[PDB]
């Protein structure tokens, strides 16, 4: 019962708006995924955790991004967190409602490098306290670059004429983001998950790119085995008369 | 065409309905809707097709089966060149959609597999 | 008293009344000429296909249980109407049927000729896929029975639950027209395209099934006509396929 | 310069200005409606059966002696206009001839492309009656030669005397045109409908014979192409036959 794609004569209305460039990159996707718990297990596992934030992890967002040359818009940032608890031996508790803090982190703000940090009491850093059960909370970023739009690529470089990094810019600087737990301890340790979507919104693209043909091989350049402009056949003409 | 300016020729673009079908002959493409593109009056020949509409409601698709129509070209006489020139040549081919053209039921793409 | 109608050849006749039923109030007509833009276009038969297609006769005897055809593909070798089913992919059209019922002052029986849209059947052998050439073949009438079916490659063929699994005393709500030769001898049914798209593939998809199921049973003297052939007289109107050229 | 014609499907391409030639003056046209009474009617293809049918193509070498093709008869498998050949009795029909040569500038020569009407030929071996396959295919390009001919059941195919006993220099009061590679590369001949009756039977009588004979011979290079491929299209305007329907 199973596949055909069929003509199937249309009337003319001629529909474009799923076109646009607000239906196409406005979209929420996920785009991390933080993993923090309520007391320290290892090194990447800590009570805290963080993400610098950049649109170049997820390549399907990547790919849909990357077909404009500059780009502006404005980030909806919600956040799906869950918890649960670690494989103990013995899990009966009766533990308080865990209150999470994620901490929005401007361009020129103090990053913590430790729980208890100074960084975490910053006024000038946005902070969303919410507790577990409720509805999932959300942020909304502005458009932060320096300059008039952000940029996909960036033929240049970061240094004094011709030196330091190939295609790296700071006029892509969003800022960070930091997930911890604002309960000071439990009786039986508890990881949780936060998943952080992104909705761009009021989305302006400029000067249209060739999508890309090669898979990625790096987050941050736009390094590329070769490969084939498209798929191979047998013969250039046809047969079955 | 992309030969010389002296290569003189006859080429016979044919179109097949989404019905049916490929043609097996030149004769076979002439009695359809074709178009005599000759090289020594024109460079390029462009010509608009109507009918493409395809919806498919799998994802990848392993290969469902497609009833769109074709086109093929056929030599209606041959290449005709003065001496002191190349034999062989190049088409090229472009393709693009026009001012009507509606898309709908955007999904994610398969030609990504991160 | 009697009426003469010609499309082209060759010509019919009819009564001056002969109750005309049109299928539900909507005559059969175009695509009212909205086919700008050229991605889209349709295309006329020449004009036109539009003739009268008269089928082979059925013998409706004293145990005839029904007959059934499936439209368009009753008439897939049927002239000009029967090549531009193969030379086009999507197709639409409307019909004008004309049931006559060829009796005496002294038969007696009544007639049920239903229009069915989208008559899906289900199978005599259910869990099994039947032919379908049991279902229609290329003008043949397919009959009915008055026993259940046990065929493992065929339809469920009990006429009083129709084949497609309800009351056969229901099937009024269909356009229909009662021939009782008590009264009459003539059915006009006249029924536009109906579907859920404007146009579909005329090989792969059976429109509407036009029924026509004996209610009262045919009875007469032995010394009469023990046959009584139906008539069934077809004529397409207002047809229409795609474009098969560019631009 | 250059000027796209569709008919139908598809387009083909010519120039400007092209030097079209008229038959006789006269523009082919229909019967002018006086068509009453109901006794000798006429029927149209749809309309139309007018679009461009191309023949396959010759190859003009240094040795050629010419080419004839005899019409209706050279249409005879092409599309909607060989079937109306056999599905009516009698006919008329008028042509649009075109004949390109594909030649660069290094080679040279000139074609006489003749409309003959009537062309009657003689036999190879006169007190014998010739095959009406040595006259005309069914769409193939039938070849004059240099010498004569001694064939048993054939036509006189000395070019000189052009098949019909006359000087090849003379076939210029007929509808022609020169295509002289130095200056031209093609020939529009449109030719009427020219008979003594108004309608004929197309599968019997052969109306008239296109003539594309070489009076300067090709002479090139060795290094160049070796062939100069001649094409033929042909467009039937304003055909016509007998009605096939009562009253």
């Amino acid at each position: 019962p199973s596949d055909t794609m069929q003509t199937r004569h249309v009337i003319n209305y001629h529909t474009r708006s799923e076109s646009s460039i607000e239906n196409f990159m406005g979209r929420a996707a996920c785009v991390y995924i933080a993993q923090y718990a309520t007391e320290k297990v290892n090194d990447e596992l800590d009570r805290y955790t963080n993400w610098e934030i950049t649109t170049r992890q997820v390549a399907q967002l990547r790919r849909k991004l990357e077909m404009f040359t500059y780009m502006r818009f404005d980030l909806e940032i919600t956040f799906v967190i869950t918890s649960s608890q670690r494989t103990s031996t013995t899990y009966a508790s009766d533990s308080p409602p865990l209150t999470h803090q994620v901490m929005y982190v401007p361009p020129g703000g103090p990053i913590p490098k430790s729980y208890e940090d100074f960084a975490w009491q910053t006024s000038t850093n946005p902070s969303v306290f919410w507790t577990e059960g409720n509805a999932p909370p959300r942020m909304s970023i502005p458009f932060m670059s320096v300059g008039n739009a952000y940029c996909n690529f960036y033929d240049g470089w970061s240094h004094f004429s011709q030196s330091g990094v190939y295609g790296y810019t700071t006029l892509n600087n969003m800022g960070h983001l930091y997930f911890r737990h604002v309960n000071k301890s439990t009786a039986y340790p508890v990881n949780s998950v936060a998943r952080v979507y992104f909705k761009p919104k009021h989305v302006k693209a400029w000067v249209p790119r060739a999508p890309r043909l090669c898979p990625y091989l790096k987050a941050r350049n736009v390094n590329f085995n070769v490969q084939g402009v498209t798929e191979s056949r047998n013969k250039i003409t046809l047969d079955r008369s | 065409y992309c030969g010389a300016a002296m290569a003189t020729g006859k080429f016979l673009i044919a179109y097949s309905p989404p019905g049916a079908g490929v043609p097996g002959s030149r004769r076979d493409a002439m009695l359809g809707t074709h178009v005599i593109w000759d090289v020594g009056l024109q460079s390029s020949c462009v010509l608009c097709v109507p009918w493409i509409s395809q919806t498919n409601y799998r994802y990848v698709t392993s290969d469902a089966y497609t009833d769109a129509g074709y086109i093929t070209c056929w030599y209606q006489t041959s290449i005709v060149t003065p001496p002191d020139i190349p034999t062989t040549s190049t088409i090229l081919c472009f393709v693009s959609a026009c001012n009507d053209f509606s898309v709908r039921l955007l999904r994610d793409t398969p030609f990504i597999t991160q | 008293r009697v009426r003469s109608i010609t499309l082209g050849n060759s010509t019919i006749t009819t009564q001056e009344c002969a109750n005309v039923v049109v299928g539900y109030g909507v005559w059969p007509t175009y695509l009212s000429d909205h086919e700008a833009t050229a991605v889209d276009q349709p295309t006329q038969p020449d004009v036109a296909t539009c003739r009268f297609y008269t089928l082979e006769s059925v013998k409706w005897e004293s145990s005839s249980a029904g007959w059934w055809w499936k439209f368009p593909e009753a008439l897939s070798d049927m002239g000009l109407f029967g090549q531009n089913m193969q030379y086009h992919y999507l197709g639409r059209t409307g019909y004008t049927i004309h049931v006559q019922c060829n009796a005496s002052k002294f038969h007696q029986g009544c007639l049920l000729v239903v229009c069915v849209p989208e008559a899906e059947m289900g199978a005599a052998t259910t869990d099994h896929a039947f032919n379908h050439t049991k279902l229609s073949n290329i003008g043949q009438a397919m009959e009915f029975s008055a026993k259940k079916s046990t065929d493992q490659t065929g339809p469920q063929t009990a006429v009083h639950n129709a084949g497609m699994g309800v009351a056969v005393g229901n099937l009024t709500i269909f356009p229909h027209q009662w021939i009782n030769l008590r009264t009459n001898n003539s059915a006009t049914i006249v029924m536009p395209y109906i579907n859920s798209v404007p146009m579909d593939n005329m090989y792969r998809h059976y429109n509407f099934t036009l029924m026509v199921i004996p209610f009262a049973k045919l009875e007469h003297s032995p010394q009469a006509s023990t046959y009584v052939p139906i008539t069934v007289t077809v004529a397409p109107m207002c047809a229409e396929y795609n474009g098969l050229r560019l631009a």
